[PDB]
């Protein structure tokens, strides 16, 4: 993927969600690195299951931010280097 | 799954090829990238360290050692069948050569010597293979600069560029492609920096990379002076604090 | 050009060839067209 | 039948013959194609190799053709890491034979000695038996040049002009038609780049991947001489022959 | 000083501290004044150790002799070279020629002269290393008929050596040759030939290799396609990740480079009507890159002009900043569609209720005069 | 329901996290209709057996007010010709008649597995089911008021073609 | 399992063989510190206490290799004490042989160079501990040398043995990074073990009194094994400072 090219994936999601004006666009597209748009919408996604926790219709910074940790590896059995080989 | 007479090292494989050959290459795989590049007036390795804990030492791991001081050397795989294999090495070196020839062994024969051990361990029942690759870099009067890419089956080619692990066959048609024979030794540390970059982002510094290179001798390295005659070692392994230099300038 | 082309990839290149004849508008495939249809069925059958 | 035992060479298969030494003509046949030629005048050498690599270097490896001593040169077939083991025991032996007689070994005793060895695995012990293709060329004065070959059965065979590797069938049908009685050492370099043409997979036959080597009872002072030929003077002989 | 590495180095201060003709004569003393040892083939002095500092001597009093307007003596000076590619760099001429040429890039020069240098030294002994090189010399005089704006003779001496392009001299120069080729069909408006040779370039981009500004260049030359399509979600796209290896290259990127780019991402953004992030670009410093002037903000207040939805405010700007918002051709093609863009929403609303309305009065709402009015809503 | 709010105490913390992203669509579905996002569909529930699979099953289902379905994964796979297909639409026509309903499963790691290539080997109900579950929520038709529940004893055991997001989003433990 | 019934690298590249040998290092359910002080090096294991019919005196999880080098073993116990009396061996040898101080890097090192031979031997089991040997360099100073049971050694600034090891890291990270130093202040060894305390109880949430934990303390020259009655005197020492 590219930093640049992914931005039209996170730019059409947020199209059609409600997003606060602080949310940084440009922190996901340089932190996201080989992913494609069915992990880039279970974020925006996550973001307003995170906004209906708080019983908050508009998502904020924070859920933008909360909603990127969860969804950012779906592999539970990674650890780091625990099993060689 | 189908036969484990290739799995037997007593036994011929009924597939034509050892089925224990193949599956070691996938530890080799599994484990980190490394790569080097061969040229004119040089051959420079490069290779991505174990990270560990975020409390563990970065200058603990070292995974370029020095067999002669014309030859180098760089694995990718376990830890201890690296040692083991190299202990052994440098004891064959020494008494097949070192307490014959009085010299330190050249390039052609010091890298048989290392097959041979793998060709025991792939031979006698009970001793499993090494899950190691030895990138093996030299300078002789003879042959020149020599790289060779040792499979833990035990069978050694000549390459100018190779990669060993994970990244072996992404960088290999890369190294293949950007790389000519042409070159000198300046242009292939950058270009090895450049490839290495390209199996993780997260850290290119020293710490987790390191760097050695191979050429002409050094006079600050043979530690005495007042012999002309006999030159310096021509092995030089760059510190971590000297490869951030190398960085900042590629 | 090619060595050991199958029946199958003769209709495939032939089907690459019309490919380019489309993007050029032009009912007729050129020359030009067969030398780019032609390096793209030898790449696919040297895989596998 | 369904039963079958292939881990130790002393169990004895149904059929009478180890699946060991089945398996092991297709390893021989997975490698480059090798064809020898045994001529009056000397033997001529030439064979492909297993690499199709750029990235390899070919100009100062040599996969298949080995030097065994001045007088004898072979190629070797099958695997790389066990292909050495069997290759420095042939040079040992035979430098016993001049550390005692002060002679150069024969061919038929060094071919002889060498079955037995790789036999010594099958018949004794639970050590693997290597499977590989030998090509032995030589010269003495008993019986003049010999060409034979070793298969995995652990045996010889005499043999004027035969091919290994892939395409055994189909190279030996070229080599046999064109065959001459005298073999001369101009037409035999030429029969085996016009065998190479058809047999091996590559039709440009690129020079690289070429082991080219000569040998010629004319030398000076009428002694065999071996000369391995760099493949940059590979590339002249193709031009001669009219395959560039 | 009377050495070879001493008069470089110190005739490099005296440009400023006295005059450039005084540092120049100390250039010209290495060259032609005495250095006469053994025997060599140099033309002006004879040695084997003067031809490193000679050859960079040339190298930098070349560019100030166009700067100074000594490029009628400099013309004649690169065909007195020939008898250095003999000697010099064991020939390869493509390391001497084709720099002296690439000076006259840099700094602005007329197109007789620096057409008649390349046409010079190629009829010279250099065309022993240009037998296969002749590609090289060939793309710089079709580059220069872009300032000539004439594409009949560029895309003529592209034409007659197409056939020999393909793996018979040089596997890379077909993106080189091809992304120039789609330059031609630009201006003239021609869309099949501009993405044929696109696609080829694009294609083969990844069987060979290219520089930072070609790479670049792949995307604008396919973002700019976009313009004429509509489609300006994925228009910018292109555009930005082109800044991206513009924005490295700092001292290799030219003003003028970087500014059109910096004109062609807030293009899309105008057309696409993002008020918030066309406003990010100018004010965030890693994508604006310190440019900014009248015609550069002049661009901000077209997008402003598009929320109120006005023909007042959007004249205002283009008829005050016509000077420079105006001095681009692609998007002086997009300010018509501008202009119809906001007078449509404008017409909609005086359609929308019963008609027969004094023209007078709808001229009043619009903001033009009646002539004005009656041109462009009889054009709908 | 049945269970009540007493048994499964101590999960309070996951359970409010749970409860808003499933007693709300169920009850308002017009809460994300004007975020614009969507509801989760699956919800794992794997520990001990026995020990939280029953609790927590019936609980939800109490406080939201939607009846109690329970299919376990057992009366799936069997020897019959095209068991497993006839199992999940009719199990998906009875949440469709009836919208304010919750189904839940038991044992699902025998339905499960990836095998090797995610074919069946051997196994014929296995691959049926995997499929089916995957065409009903991300096909055109969902359950938007019918959430589906799964239980075994780890994640690690199941297809990961089921873990993926888009029908399973929600991963929780129980101590 | 076809191909599971040997130790060798699997048809899927995976070895089955260390995947219960970790798992073995937990059976006991140990956690342990090491931690390295600017001239000292203090390390605390988690004493389990049995039942009256043990002694809890004699059940260590730290074995003493000679002055200065300790060693930290986390997992089965009849593996614990065949490697003591095998590390102590090589220690004695290379002081007679080489006549130089064994280092921590190298008594790390042979550990897993002495762990491949086990793989080696199929009628040998390879060890199924965690081998954390902690000693004060002349030069290097303070080190970490933790051999895994596939024989990875590598430094360490501060380890852990346990499946709280990951909690312990974060704790310990952000205490190294404000200072942007490795050692603990307070030069003196006795209040290197206060730190050591009080790290270790918030990074395992769990407080311990003196009988369920134990102290080694690695000086220069000098090594010892604090007892019951010098642990609860670390207890009261961190109350006056």
């Amino acid at each position: 993927r590219d930093r640049r090219e992914r931005r039209l994936i996170f730019g059409t999601i947020a199209s059609k969600m409600s997003l606060a004006p602080e949310a940084d666009l440009d922190s996901l597209i340089i932190r996201n690195d080989s992913l494609s748009g069915a992990v880039i919408a279970a974020i925006m996604q996550e973001a307003g299951l995170r906004a209906v926790r708080k019983n908050r219709y508009v998502i904020l910074q924070s859920d933008l931010e909360e909603a990127y940790a969860t969804q950012v590896k779906t592999d539970n059995t990674v650890d780091k280097f625990d099993f060689y080989k | 799954m189908t036969d484990r007479y290739s799995f037997s090292l007593t036994t011929f494989s009924p597939s034509g090829k050892l089925g224990q050959i193949d599956y070691a290459l996938t530890a080799v795989k599994q484990g980190v990238t490394s790569l080097g590049i061969k040229a004119t007036n040089g051959v420079v390795i490069a290779t991505e360290k174990k990270s560990s804990s975020p409390l563990a030492m970065s200058e603990t791991l070292s995974k370029v050692s020095l067999l002669t001081p014309d030859i180098g050397a760089v694995y990718s795989g376990m830890g201890p069948d690296y040692r083991v294999l190299v202990d052994k090495s440098r004891k064959v070196a020494h008494t097949s050569y070192k307490r014959i020839y009085g010299e330190y062994p050249p390039t052609k024969l010091l890298v048989s010597e290392v097959a041979k051990i793998m060709q025991e361990a792939t031979q006698s029942g009970g001793v499993r293979p090494f899950g190691v690759s030895l990138l093996i870099a030299g300078h002789d009067e003879f042959n020149g600069f020599s790289l060779y890419q040792v499979d833990p089956s035990g069978s050694y080619f000549p390459w100018k560029a190779t990669a060993i692990g994970k990244g072996s066959v992404a960088a290999k048609t890369f190294l293949e492609k950007r790389w000519n024979d042409e070159l000198e030794l300046e242009d292939a540390i950058h270009i090895a920096l450049l490839t290495l970059k390209e199996s993780v982002e997260g850290e290119f510094n020293g710490d987790t990379i390191e760097l050695a290179i191979i050429g002409d001798e050094n006079p600050d390295l043979l530690g005495y002076t007042g012999i002309p005659t006999d030159k310096g070692p021509r092995f030089r392994k760059l510190t971590s604090q000297e490869i951030n230099d190398r960085l900042e300038a590629l | 050009k090619m060595n050991g082309c199958s029946g199958a990839d003769v209709k495939g290149v032939c089907t690459e060839a019309g490919m380019y004849a489309l993007r050029e508008r032009r009912i007729h495939v050129t020359q030009e067209d067969f030398e780019l249809a032609v390096g793209k069925v030898m790449n696919k059958n040297q895989e596998t | 039948g369904s039963r079958r035992y292939d881990s130790r060479t002393t169990i004895f298969s149904p059929e009478g013959r180890l699946y060991q030494v089945e398996y092991a003509l297709e390893s021989i046949s997975h490698a480059g194609t090798a064809i020898g030629i045994m001529a009056s005048d000397g033997i001529v050498l030439a064979a492909e190799r297993k690499v199709t690599s750029t990235l390899l270097e070919q100009d100062t490896s040599t996969e298949k053709l080995y030097k065994l001593n001045d007088k004898i040169a072979v190629a070797v077939a099958g695997l790389t890491a066990d292909a050495e083991i069997l290759i420095n025991t042939a040079r040992i032996h035979a430098q016993n034979y001049l550390k005692t007689y002060n002679e150069d070994i024969p061919v038929e005793i060094l071919v002889r000695r060498l079955s037995d060895i790789k036999q010594g695995y099958t018949q004794h012990g639970g050590l693997r038996p290597f499977g590989v293709s030998f090509i032995y060329a030589g010269y003495d004065d008993r019986y003049g040049y010999q060409l034979y070959t070793s298969n995995p059965s652990g045996n010889y065979t005499g043999w004027k002009a035969i091919s290994v590797g892939a395409n055994t069938s189909a190279a030996q049908t070229l080599l046999q038609m064109d065959y001459k009685d005298d073999m001369k050492v101009d037409d035999a370099i030429e029969l085996a780049l016009k065998t190479l043409s058809k047999t091996t997979d590559s039709s440009a036959l690129t020079y690289d991947r070429l082991e080219f080597a000569t040998i010629r009872k004319g030398a000076n002072d009428g002694e065999v001489y071996q000369k391995i030929f760099k493949p940059q003077e590979i590339k002249d002989i193709l031009v001669k022959t009219g395959i560039t | 000083m009377s050495l070879p590495g001493s008069k470089l180095e110190e005739a490099r201060r005296l440009v400023n501290e006295k005059q450039y003709n005084e540092a120049e004569q100390v250039y010209l003393s290495l060259l032609d004044k005495d250095s006469s040892q053994s025997s060599a083939a140099a033309g002006a002095s004879v040695d084997d150790k003067r031809r490193n500092e000679q050859e960079t001597s040339i190298l930098e009093l070349g560019q100030l002799y166009v700067t100074m307007g000594a490029k009628d003596k400099l013309r004649e000076f690169i065909p007195h070279s020939t008898e250095y590619m003999m000697q010099f760099a064991k020939s390869k001429t493509v390391k001497v020629l084709k720099t002296l040429i690439e000076k006259f890039e840099q700094v602005p020069d007329s197109l007789d002269d620096q057409i008649f240098v390349c046409e010079k030294s190629i009829e010279f002994a250099k065309r022993e290393k240009r037998v296969f090189l002749k590609h090289s010399l060939s793309i710089k005089l079709a580059t220069l008929h872009y300032q000539k704006k004439q594409y009949k003779d560029s895309l003529a001496l592209i034409n007659d050596l197409l056939r020999e392009f393909k793996k018979l001299d040089d596997k890379p120069s077909l993106v080189d040759v091809h992304l120039l080729e789609s330059k031609v069909y630009h201006k003239l408006r021609n869309l099949a030939k501009s993405k044929a040779s696109l696609t080829a370039a694009r294609t083969a981009a990844n069987s060979i290799y290219c520089p930072t500004q070609t790479v670049a260049e792949l995307d604008l030359m396919s973002g700019i396609l976009h313009c004429e399509d509509k489609d300006y979600k994925t228009a910018f796209s292109y555009f930005f990740e082109s800044f991206e290896s513009y924005h490295n290259l700092t001292t290799h990127n030219s003003y003028e480079k970087a500014c059109q780019v910096l004109k062609y991402m807030l293009l899309s953004k105008i057309m696409l009507n993002l008020i918030d992030d066309v406003k990010n670009i100018l004010n965030a410093k890693y994508t604006k890159e310190t440019y900014q002037s009248r015609g550069i903000d002049a661009m901000k207040a077209v997008a402003e002009a598009y929320n109120n939805r006005s023909l007042l405010d959007f004249n205002t700007a283009l008829k005050q900043y016509e000077k420079e918002l105006m001095g681009d051709e692609l998007t002086r093609s997009h300010f018509n569609a501008l202009y119809d863009t906001l007078l449509e929403s404008n017409l909609c609303k005086i359609i929308e209720p019963f008609e027969c309305v004094e023209i007078s009065h709808i001229s009043k709402i619009i903001g033009l005069d009646t002539q004005q009015v009656e041109g462009k809503l009889s054009q709908m | 329901g049945e269970i009540t709010f007493d048994g499964i105490g101590g999960l309070t913390e996951q359970i409010r996290e749970l409860r808003e992203v499933i007693e709300l669509p169920l009850k308002n579905p017009e809460i994300f209709q004007r975020v614009g996002i969507k509801p989760p569909k699956g919800v794992l529930l794997y520990g001990p057996p026995g020990t939280g699979k029953t609790l927590l099953a019936k609980a939800v289902a109490a406080t939201i007010g939607a009846n109690f379905i329970f299919s376990p994964a057992s009366g799936i796979v069997d020897k019959y010709i095209g068991e497993s297909a006839r199992i999940i639409r009719e199990m998906f026509a009875y949440a469709k008649e009836h919208e304010p309903c919750i189904i839940f499963m038991d044992e699902v790691d025998a339905i499960g597995g990836r095998r090797f290539s995610e074919g069946t080997s051997a196994d014929r109900e296995i691959q049926r089911t995997l499929m089916e579950l995957l065409t009903q929520m991300d096909g055109f038709d969902n359950l938007g008021q019918t959430k589906i529940i799964m239980a075994t004893n780890r994640p690690d055991t199941l297809d990961p073609a089921l873990l993926r997001p888009g029908r399973l989003d929600r991963k929780v433990e129980i101590p | 399992g076809y191909d599971r019934h040997i130790t060798i690298f699997s048809p899927e590249g995976r070895l089955y063989q260390v995947e219960y040998a970790f798992k073995a290092t937990n059976q006991t359910n140990i956690n342990s510190l090491a931690v390295r002080g600017k001239d000292c090096t203090v390390v605390i294991s988690q004493k389990k206490v049995p039942d009256k019919l043990l002694d809890p005196t004699t059940v260590s999880y730290i074995f003493c290799i000679s002055r200065t080098i300790g060693m930290v073993v986390n997992g089965p116990i009849p593996d614990a004490r065949n490697a003591a009396l095998r590390a102590k061996a090589e220690a004695a040898e290379f002081r007679y042989k080489y006549g130089y101080d064994m280092p921590c890097d190298v008594l790390a090192k042979r550990m897993a160079n002495l762990s491949q031979i086990y793989t080696q031997r199929a009628y040998m089991r390879p060890l199924g501990v965690i081998l954390t040997f902690v000693s004060v360099d002349e030069e290097l100073g303070p080190s970490i040398y933790k051999t895994d049971p596939a024989g990875y050694y590598v430094g360490y600034k501060a380890t852990a043995t346990g499946p709280k090891q990951q909690e312990i890291t974060t704790n310990l990270e952000n205490h190294f990074k404000k200072s942007k130093i490795d050692h603990i202040n307070e030069e003196s060894w006795e209040k290197v073990v206060e730190f050591a305390i009080t790290h270790m109880i918030d990074a395992l949430g769990t407080e311990f009194s003196k009988n369920d934990l134990e102290v080694g303390v690695a000086t220069k020259d000098k090594f010892f094994t604090l007892s019951a009655e010098n642990i609860e005197e670390r207890l009261v020492a961190i109350a006056e400072q």
